[PDB]
């Protein structure tokens, strides 16, 4: 509502939440010099 | 979505329709940003030169969807509008510049593992996520070829473009408040949003906290999937004053 | 092509 947005925005609840990746959220990361 | 595969269950959660009552059609996408809110694009709304503007009471937004024809009856949720606020500087006349819309839905919708908002970005995020070479996705019901509508959500990531890039590649003025993505010719990839797509969000996912963000909203481009053409977004980090005004004014 | 919808979402 404010800046920002909910609080708990951003983390999905069948994936993150779960700690399950889709197939292809790997090539997003991996373009960003890679995330890890 | 052309040359976008077909998304998973609960994906893309904040992924929301817009749709008329009669004729009973998709719009546009949106997303869903809060309990009550809505983002979308101002073009979809409101477009003198053909003749659009469309209030209220002329949409429905449905909240939880996959299938882009059925009522998925106990998973997906339909609000009506409460009051749709449109950038005070969007450009109709010229090149869509601040093509921004927010929608205040009537009551608030409850998550659930299909409904859950995305993250709107902070300066920091958008300094070090909107650099070209890194990939955002979109998604979106809209076509699949620029002359074939899905029967599910589709998704592509894209690749953000050099502005110098961008400009060279239209007539059309780009401003500070856009940004391109897609591949080049030269990148044996390919992939856009098309008809149908715009209004939804480009969205990226944080290294740092794991989080998606969405950093455009699908705006324009000529045709589809073209050659030497690209995907122009609404920059949504250059607008989110605009956007905290409203949602806490109103 | 799209199918119908509850009445209560029109009114
Ligand atoms: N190729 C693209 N990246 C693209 C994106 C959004 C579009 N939106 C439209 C559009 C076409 C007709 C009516 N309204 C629209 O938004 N064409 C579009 C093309
Ligand atoms: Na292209």
């Amino acid at each position: 509502t404010f800046g920002s947005g909910e609080a708990d925005c951003g983390l999905r609840p069948l994936f993150e939440k779960k700690s399950l990746e889709d197939k292809t959220e790997r090539e997003l990361l991996e373009s960003y010099i890679d995330g890890r | 979505i052309v040359e976008g595969s077909d998304a998973e269950i609960g994906m893309s959660p904040w992924q929301v329709m817009l749709f008329r009552k009669s004729p009973q059609e998709l719009l546009c996408g949106a997303s869903l940003i809060s309990d009550r809110w809505v983002l979308t694009a101002a073009h979809c709304l409101l477009y003198p030169p053909w003749d659009k503007n469309f209030t209220e009471n002329d949409l429905l937004v449905r909240i939880g969807k996959h299938s882009r024809t059925r009522y998925e009856r106990n998973i997906e949720k339909i609000s009506m509008l409460e009051k749709i606020y449109i950038h005070p500087r969007y450009n109709w006349r010229e090149n869509l510049d601040r093509d921004i819309a927010l929608m205040k839905l009537k009551k608030p919708v409850a998550f659930s593992d299909y409904i859950h908002p995305v993250c709107l970005p902070d300066r920091e995020t958008a300094a070090s996520l909107l650099q070209a070479g890194y990939k955002g996705r979109v998604t979106g019901w809209g076509n699949l070829k620029e002359t074939g509508q899905p029967s599910v959500l589709q998704v592509v990531n894209l690749p953000i473009v050099e502005r110098p890039v961008c400009k060279d590649s239209t007539r059309i003025r780009i401003t500070d408040n856009m940004f391109c993505a897609g591949y080049k010719p030269d990148e044996g990839k390919r992939g856009d949003a098309c008809e149908g797509d715009s209004g939804g969000p480009f969205v990226m996912k944080s290294p740092f906290n794991n989080r998606w963000y969405q950093m455009g909203i699908v705006s324009w481009g000529e045709g589809c999937d073209r050659d030497g053409k690209y995907g122009f977004y609404t920059h949504v980090f250059r607008l989110k004053k605009w956007i905290q005004k409203v949602i806490d004014q109103f | 092509d799209f199918e119908e919808i509850p009445e209560e979402y029109l009114q």
